[PDB]
């Protein structure tokens, strides 16, 4: 039994993921070029893709209904949290079991566990980053849920700065209601059953991804050669 | 709080 105002929010989640992300990846070309030899030597590439994705799920926020009414300042606290995470629930559908890598329609990009590591990540992050992805694709989830999913992930209530909670929780729940729903009446069995409750665990792993990341982006960043090779929108929203 | 780039790119 879905609301008018439930399928309102999921067709303008729909359109707003479709106008923030391109499966021909066209724009990838704009990058500095990838390099697998070095040490480092994919991170200009990486730090490129990372700082567009940035804009690109901000564009995505902006659609969520509610969002607008945020303050200005909850806003900016909602976005810098989740962007490293919605940057990897987003990265789902580039993401292929076959290879264990993120398929982005040409070998130049298409990116494994060793290209990770020529970002200047460890594997103490890479591992858990693939096991994601390889949880998140079994969930199969329909594109309703996954646009869904991304927008619960950015209004959270529960991230460090927040002024005024109570209004993000009462956005998020229209969300978390519409979803749940959505999973009742448009999902069959069995694909279904426990899927609102491992979704929800997706999240819980999105927070402890993001601790590590942080941590590991504040040794490579401490670095000043490392630094350079970010982008300025990189530097703002995760930190210098 | 300095962040000039992202208030931009959200309004
Ligand atoms: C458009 C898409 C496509 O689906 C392609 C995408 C792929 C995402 C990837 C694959 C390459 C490695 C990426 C960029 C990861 C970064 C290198 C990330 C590794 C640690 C993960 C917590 C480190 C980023 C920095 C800034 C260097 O700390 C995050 C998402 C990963 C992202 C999405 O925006």
């Amino acid at each position: 039994k879905l609301s008018e105002e439930q399928q309102h929010i999921i067709a303008i989640l729909l359109d707003a993921h479709h106008k923030t992300y391109d499966p021909t990846y066209a724009d990838f070309r704009d990058f500095r070029p990838p390099v697998r030899m070095s040490p480092l030597s994919m991170l200009p590439h990486l730090a490129d893709l990372v700082s567009y994705s940035i804009q690109k799920v901000i564009g995505f926020a902006k659609m969520i209904p509610g969002f607008r009414d945020l303050t200005s300042d909850d806003q900016i606290v909602l976005l810098k949290s989740s962007a490293i995470e919605v940057i990897m629930l987003r990265s789902n559908q580039s993401f292929t079991m076959d290879d264990m890598s993120w398929d982005c329609g040409s070998q130049d990009y298409k990116y494994d566990v060793t290209d990770v590591s020529k970002a200047g990540h460890t594997l103490e992050l890479i591992e858990p980053l693939i096991k994601f992805q390889v949880g998140l694709k079994k969930l199969n989830l329909h594109e309703e849920e996954h646009v869904l999913l991304m927008a619960i992930c950015i209004v959270s209530p529960d991230r460090p700065g927040v002024q005024d909670a109570k209004l993000v929780e009462a956005i998020q729940d229209r969300l978390s209601n519409t979803l749940q729903t959505y999973i009742r009446c448009r999902h069959p069995p069995p694909g279904s059953h426990q899927l609102y409750a491992k979704m929800i665990q997706k999240l819980a792993d999105l927070r402890s991804l993001n601790e590590e990341h942080s941590k590991q982006y504040r040794s490579l960043s401490f670095q000043p050669e490392n630094s350079m090779k970010l982008t300025p929108l990189v530097l703002e929203v995760f930190g210098n | 709080k300095n962040h000039p780039m992202l208030m931009n790119l959200l309004k």
